[PDB]
RNA sequence: UAAAGUUGCUGCAGUUAAAAAGCUCGUAGUUGGAUCUCUCUCGGCCGAAGCGUUUACUUUGAAAAAAUUAGAGUGUUCAAAGCAGGCCGCCUGGAUACCGCAGCUAGGAAUAAUGGAAUAGGACCGCGGUUCUAUUUUGUUG
């Protein structure tokens, strides 16, 4: 059955942009996904998103520009603290230059940078580039 | 897909957007409670009382006009099975299977039908006791399956 | 009329009261608003120089109240000249659940006294003439975000000249900007 | 392909695509103001009926059910509901 | 509920019966005094132990033990020796090569006073230790408290 | 030991190179869909008290042998070392970090479990009752 909404959404952004596509349908949608997907806003990634209020569940219909390279998650969820950030940030992202691993941290949900300006270790979620 | 069949359908129904009862329903929440407790009087389970109501009395959702669901009205008044609806039509699917079996001694597609159907009962049970509406007691006997219903 | 949950009216809750008995003085509907009872009222600033009034009609007489809504619409309307009336039923959100709390609450918060419920309650008596069809959160580029809500055409003009009045009495007590269209069909 | 809007779709294909796959699920049943031939009251009508609807004020079956949209009988005429 | 059920005399230690009285004050019984403590470290006696006539050497409120050191908590799985109970307590240990966790757990054998009634086998006991009981017990039940779903 | 991503957690393979049980059910195990934005009393506005369901998680604080490791200073003639040394009696070291896990500690509340009313075996206000009981009574005694 499906489990972990998250990755679904990821792997069906992902698969959009390796197509070439503009917009993608993400179902079904979560609060968690909508982080994650303004994270992906923030740093110029994906772009405008609009959900649509079915009353079981959400879905999103996400633009798209083609900036996004990859974008997945990491499963299972392991706890990062401030000192295994960086080898994790060494194993998953391609470059210092650029790359952002998610993660859910008491402070809310952010790139790993906001995660070491606050001084914030938590759970990681995924990560895009 | 299926629990018990390779079978992956969908086939189900589609509730609409809209929560509103609409204009053309004259009934109000009381007449619709008393035709469900006729109809339970009647001796018809709540999935037949939503079926009749929605067929001829015009009624889409009893809950979305009554604020509440067919099971809690008759749980509340009080006339409600004792095992719940689903638990007893698999019940009596078994006990027929076996009825079928005691005779049919040579039929092997019944005999693995049967123990099908007796997971998803012992997948109910265990369930309805997870739940508190069983009792922790109850159990499922071959002998006493045909007593229950 | 006015029965204030803090037992403090005021001004134009008085005028509200005496307006709501002056239609229990002359209009046929009388024996209607006898029995029923407002809570709260308030004037807001909404487009430019215009106004609009919001009564905090209470919860359990909702209902009694959209009976009979358009016809008390229309006459405060004709009373209050150009100022727009809306009702609203006057619902309490219960504080979230955190792990620094006390005895406030011995039961669980139920889902109706709920922010999220509320707002949509909110909305759905906010829009009571007409019907949401449906409802899309768009979410902008700067983390905006903005509730466009699909109306009912049915009843289109009836509320056709309120837009505006709803995104700004929304935008008031909830915060949130709100947006409203007709789709072209369903 | 590529470039297709999924936030606005068109009514025609919305109705063509399945009820449970739509950007908003919307079912394809709908109720029925039955009339019979000879009673002069009405009686509301699931389409998909899977029971024998009787007329309330009278003897005569209203509609058979079948594998899917229930058959009125000859003669009685409906009307859309809303 | 009667309280001499050995070849020796049950009886508190600490408590006096036998103090001389008068005929005039002769009033039926003298409602045997009862000795109980209170335990620190915010636990409260229970009534059933102050107003008990239970005779339990062993019992954290009446008896001679003292509580000191760790308080832990667990849960009731069985019941069938006398005056002492089996529970469970459960975690998770850590393994650093596939940075992954795996379910384990221990048994321990408590001493439960005669002032918890209606335990059942699913509860959650607050425990706290103590000098050794028995071979095997170190720790005596300080609290109970019921499951999710009792009556 | 690395090379060995040829033990694969990171991170391997199973159509034909070695490889998916003949098929289904099923206990344990593993995993599991949306959803919910601190106060009343005590002591000098604070210090106190609970308890917010409990945590996991994350950050901090404390406690944690020395040697070894990392690392500061220091021309052993250089270096591996050592903990010495420097100035014309004085001057100055003998630092710091790290120390899983479990156990203590105090912030955060996203994530993930868990509960809170549906025989009302409900919350809050006042009521009334039933019972037992500690002391007020009160220069004193009594
Ligand atoms: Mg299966
Ligand atoms: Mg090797
Ligand atoms: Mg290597
Ligand atoms: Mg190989
Ligand atoms: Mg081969
Ligand atoms: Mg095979
Ligand atoms: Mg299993
Ligand atoms: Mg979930
Ligand atoms: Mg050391
Ligand atoms: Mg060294
Ligand atoms: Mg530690």
């Amino acid at each position: 059955v499906r489990m972990n909404v998250l990755a679904d959404a990821l792997k069906s952004i992902n698969n959009a942009e390796k197509r070439g596509k503009r917009q993608v349908l993400i179902r079904p949608c979560s609060k968690v996904i909508v982080r994650f997907l303004t994270v992906m806003m923030k740093h110029g990634y994906i772009g405008e998103f609009e959900i649509i209020d079915d009353h079981r569940a959400g879905k999103i219909v996400v633009n798209l520009t083609g900036r996004l390279n990859k974008c997945g998650v990491i499963s299972p969820r392991f706890d990062v603290q401030l000192k295994d950030l960086e080898k994790w940030q060494n194993n998953l992202l391609p470059s210092r230059q650029f790359g952002f691993i998610v993660l859910t941290t008491s402070a809310g949900i952010m790139d790993h940078e906001e995660a070491r300006r606050k001084h914030t270790g938590g759970k990681i979620l995924g990560f895009f580039f | 897909g299926r629990m018990h069949a390779p079978g992956k359908g969908l086939s189900q129904s589609a509730l609409p957007y809209r929560r509103s009862v609409p204009t053309w329903l004259k009934l109000t929440s009381d007449d619709v409670k008393e035709q469900i407790y006729k109809l339970a009087k009647k001796g018809l389970t709540p999935s037949q009382i939503g079926v009749i109501l929605r067929d001829s009395h015009g009624v889409a959702q009893v809950r979305f006009v009554t604020g509440n669901k067919i099971l809690r009205i008759l749980k509340s008044k009080g006339l409600a099975p004792d095992l719940p609806e689903d638990l007893y039509h698999l019940i009596k699917k078994a006990v027929a299977v076996r009825k079928h079996l005691e005779r049919n001694r040579k039929d092997k597609d019944a005999k693995f039908r049967l123990i099908l159907i007796e997971s998803r009962i012992h997948r109910l049970a265990r369930y309805y006791k997870t739940k508190r509406v069983l009792p922790p007691n109850w159990k499922y006997e071959s002998s006493t399956a045909s007593a229950l219903v | 009329i006015v029965k204030p949950n803090g037992e403090k009216p005021d001004e134009f809750e008085s005028g509200i009261s005496q307006a709501l008995l002056e239609l229990e003085m002359n209009s046929d509907l009388k024996a209607q608003l006898r029995e029923l009872n407002i809570t709260a009222a308030k004037e807001i600033e909404v487009g430019g120089g215009r106004k609009a009034i919001i009564i905090f009609v209470p919860v359990p007489q909702l209902k009694s109240f959209q009976k009979i809504q358009v016809r008390l619409v229309r006459e405060l309307e004709k009373k209050f000249s150009g100022k727009h009336v809306v009702f609203i039923a006057q619902r309490r959100i219960l504080p979230k659940p955190t792990r620094k709390s006390r005895t406030k609450n011995k039961q669980k918060r139920p889902r109706s006294r709920t922010l999220t419920a509320v707002h949509d309650a909110i909305l759905e008596d906010l829009v009571f003439p007409s019907e949401i069809v449906g409802k899309r959160i768009r979410v902008k580029l700067d983390g905006s975000r903005l509730i466009k809500v699909h109306l009912d055409k049915a009843q289109q003009n009836n509320v056709e000249h309120k837009v505006e009045t709803f995104s700004g009495v929304y935008k008031k007590l909830t915060g949130k900007d709100v947006n409203f269209e007709f789709p072209e069909f369903q | 392909p590529l470039a297709k809007d999924l936030l606005h779709p068109s009514p025609e294909e919305e109705k063509r695509k399945h009820k449970k796959k739509r950007l908003v699920q919307s079912p394809n049943s709908y109720f029925m103001d039955v009339k019979c031939p000879g009673c002069y009251k009405i009686t509301t009508v699931f389409s998909h009926a899977q029971t024998v609807v009787l007329c309330v004020g009278c003897s005569t079956v209203l509609c058979q059910p079948t594998g899917g949209k229930a058959r009125l009988t000859e003669g009685c005429s409906f009307r859309r509901k809303q | 509920a009667d309280i001499q059920t050995e070849r020796a005399y049950q009886k508190q230690p600490t408590i006096f019966q036998n103090k001389k009285r008068v005929l005039l004050g002769e009033t039926g019984k003298e409602k045997l005094p009862r000795y109980y403590k209170n335990i620190g470290l915010g636990f409260k006696t229970p009534k059933e132990a102050i107003e008990g006539t239970y005779i339990d050497k062993k019992c954290p409120f009446t008896g001679n033990v003292s509580i000191r050191g760790r308080i832990l908590s667990g849960v009731v799985t069985k019941m069938k020796m006398q005056r002492t109970i089996v529970i469970r307590r459960d975690y998770l240990h850590y393994i650093r090569k596939y940075n992954r966790f795996e379910k384990r757990h221990k048994n321990m054998s408590v001493h439960l006073s005669p002032c918890f009634r209606d335990v059942q086998i699913g509860d959650i006991v607050t425990v706290g230790e103590c000098r050794p009981l028995s071979k095997t017990v170190r720790f005596n039940v300080l609290k109970v408290t019921k499951a999710a779903g009792t009556k």
